[PDB]
């Protein structure tokens, strides 16, 4: 019986910094850091030993069970995620991303032409670009009514230039459900923006 | 040196099998053990099994036993192999990239790790991608590439001239296995409803390229 | 008691070669290969029913071959003759060979399986001089005493 | 301390251990760590049971 746990694995920090990650286990820990979609890379084995071939920036701290990997003079390339690895068990990881690049995102409704409606389908999305941070709330509403369960979001990558993101929330639509309202409202509230923005749109 | 890669990627029918191979030979393989680990997408690392090449014993967990099957193919030398798996009666969540990796000591620490090959099984077999357009009424613009498999789709607009601020949403999928992403570029707010672009996108697995010419 | 609180469970071997599928050794010249399957499965609960049986003795099929390469590797390609007439082996059974299996990683159900076979030659001898240390004797000392030798003058 | 050791067989072989030596003690079980699957698993016996093929 080995136990993992983690940091809140939710933290950003800035350029040239020192950030700090726990794990808690009674084996041997080895760090493990990985790109996203690429082979993870062996960071830091046995909790303190230092692999050959590793920025000497990285640490580590063997105190009691507690674990600990403090990176130096955080640079954009450290921008990846970090978990510890025992024999088994494998922790969900940790989120690492630069901080407070605040930016008010914007509603930005398209209505569709009709020939999608041919084949028998409907489709519109609600998009949600520019903000810093990711969480938030994005959803659909027919003439101010909830709507759950039917629509289908994605967001990109961490946006490169300005530290910021982009949601995307796409929404699928049987064929009376959709021009039965003409006008829909997609209501988001978001710690970038100052106060709740709905939006408007027609088709014409 | 070291030089462990894996092959590409496989794409299988539900119920089928599929092969998944890597190789090492850049160092004494004949002593260090091998392991696979399996990666679901958008979450943590799984793993897989380990195999000696020793003597290609096998290890599984609980829940992938029977099902899963590990083997090792020697050369005469005992200079090159090539490990292999086999993932009988593949089931519907169990698209994953599946990546080998190699034991240095009995830390249980890994230092080679292979390329990764992204597998994906579903239903809704082969097929060309059909792009709906979205006329606009700063702004945006977006070119649905909907009802399209498998992965992936090449995507530019205007022959790649014109990417002001692009955001090429990750292929998101739904229930009928046709995946759908949606693609924006950055546009003025004044100066939409007049202009026009076109968006043009290639699928390798059917190999068809459709022109879509995006009008207000 | 190694294990907190865990059932037990027993499987043949997984796969692999057939020098760890199978039970291989060595009688006066020829080799065999028994199958051993019937003795690697069971499981144990809480011991409530004592499935008590008869004195069932147990029959194990036992494959015969003669081009062995016993070591993997280093070991020359074999061809042992065929012994002319009726062979019996007896023996111990002293020490089985075990193997653990992984667990998972969202939730275990409380048990672990042990596989037969498996392991390098050299366990089969870890096992038996894991009573033997070897070290040599440094036989010169100092120590004080309160003798100075008479030098004389 | 003994001179030196007592017999030993070069008997080979895979899934048991066939005529070899008996623990007085009880049911041993050795490891490097039973807690790391990768390395086997060797236990002992004190009563030998007799095979015959
Ligand atoms: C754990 O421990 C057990 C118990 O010791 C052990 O089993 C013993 O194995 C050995 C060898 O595997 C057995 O020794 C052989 O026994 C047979 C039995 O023959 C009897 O019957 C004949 C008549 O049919 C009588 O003539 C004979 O005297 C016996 O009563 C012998 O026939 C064998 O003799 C051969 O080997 C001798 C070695 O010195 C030679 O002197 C003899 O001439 C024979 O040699 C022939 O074969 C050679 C190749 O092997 C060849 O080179 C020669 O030129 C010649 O052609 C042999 O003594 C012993 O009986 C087993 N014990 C019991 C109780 O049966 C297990 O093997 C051990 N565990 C493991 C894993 O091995
Ligand atoms: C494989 O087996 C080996 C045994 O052969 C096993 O070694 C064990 O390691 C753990 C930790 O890795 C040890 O736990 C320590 O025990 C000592 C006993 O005095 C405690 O003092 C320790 O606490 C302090 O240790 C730190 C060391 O720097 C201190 O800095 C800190 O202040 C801590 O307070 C700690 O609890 C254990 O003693 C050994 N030996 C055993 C268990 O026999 C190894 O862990 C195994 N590998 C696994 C399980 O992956
Ligand atoms: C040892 O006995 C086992 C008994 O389970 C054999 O396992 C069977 O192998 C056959 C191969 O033709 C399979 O079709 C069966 O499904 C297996 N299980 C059962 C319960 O029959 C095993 O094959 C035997 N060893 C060898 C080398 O044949
Ligand atoms: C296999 O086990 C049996 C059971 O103990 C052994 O029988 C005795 O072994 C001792 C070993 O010191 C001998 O001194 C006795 O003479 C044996 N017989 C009896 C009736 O006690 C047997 O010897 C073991 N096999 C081998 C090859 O030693
Ligand atoms: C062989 O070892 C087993 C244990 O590994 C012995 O069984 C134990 O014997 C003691 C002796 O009083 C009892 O207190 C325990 O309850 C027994 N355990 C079990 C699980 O039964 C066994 O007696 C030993 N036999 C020989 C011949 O040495
Ligand atoms: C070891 O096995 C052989 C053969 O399997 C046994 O020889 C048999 O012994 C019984 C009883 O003495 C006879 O009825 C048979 O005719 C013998 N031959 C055969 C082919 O069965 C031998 O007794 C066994 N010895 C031990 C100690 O188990
Ligand atoms: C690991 O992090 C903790 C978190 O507060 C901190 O005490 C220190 O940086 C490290 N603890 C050690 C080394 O015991
Ligand atoms: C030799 O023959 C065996 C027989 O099956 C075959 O598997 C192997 O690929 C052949 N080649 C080499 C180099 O062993
Ligand atoms: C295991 O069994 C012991 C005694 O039978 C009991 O005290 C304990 O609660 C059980 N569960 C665990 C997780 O130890
Ligand atoms: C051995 O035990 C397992 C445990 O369930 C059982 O399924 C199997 O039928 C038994 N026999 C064989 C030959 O595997
Ligand atoms: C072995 O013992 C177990 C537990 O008592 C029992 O379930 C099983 O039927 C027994 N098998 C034989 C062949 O005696």
């Amino acid at each position: 019986d080995i136990q993992m746990t983690q940091s809140p694995s939710s933290l950003s920090a800035s350029v040239g910094d020192t950030v700090t990650i726990t794990c808690q286990a009674n084996g041997y820990l080895n760090w493990y850091q990985q790109r996203r979609g690429k082979a993870p890379k062996l960071l830091i084995y046995d909790g303190s030993k230092l692999e050959r071939g590793v920025p000497s920036r990285f640490s580590g701290r063997r105190w009691g069970q507690e674990y600990n990997l403090t990176i130096n003079n955080l640079q954009p390339e450290d921008i990846a995620t970090y978990f510890c690895q025992v024999y088994e068990f494998v922790v969900p990881g940790t989120r690492l991303d630069l901080k407070r690049t605040v930016a008010a995102p914007s509603v930005f409704i398209f209505p569709p032409s009709d020939e999608q409606l041919k084949s028998g389908t409907a489709s519109v999305v609600c998009l949600l670009n520019n903000f810093y941070p990711r969480e938030a709330k994005v959803q659909w509403k027919v003439d101010n009514a909830l709507q759950s369960g039917n629509s289908q979001e994605s967001v990109t990558e961490q946006d490169s230039k300005d530290s910021t993101y982009s949601l995307s929330s796409t929404l699928t639509l049987s064929k009376a459900d959709y021009e039965k309202h003409k006008v829909y409202a997609c209501e988001v509230t978001h710690q970038g923006l100052s106060s709740p923005v709905t939006k408007s749109f027609n088709r014409g | 040196q070291v030089q462990l890669l894996q092959s590409g990627a496989a794409v299988t029918k539900p119920g089928a099998s599929v092969r998944v191979s890597c190789e090492a030979s850049g160092y004494n393989i004949r002593d260090y053990f091998i392991h696979w680990w399996r990666q679901a997408p958008g979450q943590g690392l799984q793993w897989v099994g380990w195999i000696n090449p020793k003597t290609g014993q096998p290890n599984n967990p609980r829940q992938f036993q029977g099902r899963v099957s590990l083997t090792r193919h020697a050369s005469w030398d005992f200079d090159t192999y090539s490990f292999y798996m086999d993932l009988k009666a593949l089931r519907s969540d169990d698209t994953a990239v599946y990546f080998c990796a190699r034991q240095r000591s009995d830390y249980w620490d890994f230092d080679v790790w292979g390329s990764g090959t992204q597998v994906t099984v579903s239903s809704a077999s082969t097929k060309g991608p059909s792009v709906f357009p979205l006329a606009p009424s700063t702004a945006a613009l977006g070119c649905l590439v909907k009802d399209y498999f498998p992965e992936p789709v090449t995507v530019s607009w205007n022959s790649g001239a014109l990417t002001s601020g692009v955001h090429t949403f990750p292929a998101v999928l739904q229930s009928s296995g046709l995946y759908s992403l949606s693609s924006v570029v950055t546009v003025p707010s004044s100066s939409l409803g007049t202009q026009t672009y076109i968006c043009n996108v290639n699928h390798k697995p059917s190999n068809t390229k459709v022109d879509k010419k995006v009008e207000p | 008691e190694h294990f907190p609180n865990k059932t037990i469970s027993f499987q043949p071997p997984s796969g692999g070669d057939l020098e760890i599928t199978m039970h291989h050794f060595n009688c006066r010249g020829e080799f065999f290969y028994c199958n051993t399957t019937q003795l690697f499965n069971s499981t144990w609960i809480n011991s409530t029913t004592i499935k008590e049986y008869n004195d069932t003795i147990i029959y194990l099929p036992c494959k015969i071959k003669q081009i062995i390469n016993m070591w993997q590797g280093v070991g020359q390609c074999m061809y042992a003759p065929p012994i002319r007439g009726k062979i019996n082996c007896v023996s111990n059974i002293t020490g089985i060979l075990l193997t653990r299996d992984g667990g998972d990683a969202n939730a275990t159900n409380d048990t672990e399986t042990f596989r037969p076979g498996g392991g390098n030659i050299k366990d089969n001898w870890r096992s038996e001089l894991y009573k033997y240390k070897v070290v040599q004797i440094e036989p010169l000392g100092i120590a004080p005493t309160k003798c100075k030798r008479r030098v004389v003058e | 301390s003994v001179q030196c050791t007592h017999g030993i067989k070069p008997v080979v072989s895979t899934q048991l251990l066939l005529n070899g030596s008996l623990a007085e003690g009880e049911i041993i079980i050795r490891s490097e760590n039973l807690t790391n699957n990768a390395k086997t698993i060797i236990v002992h016996l004190n009563k030998s049971v007799e095979i015959n093929c």
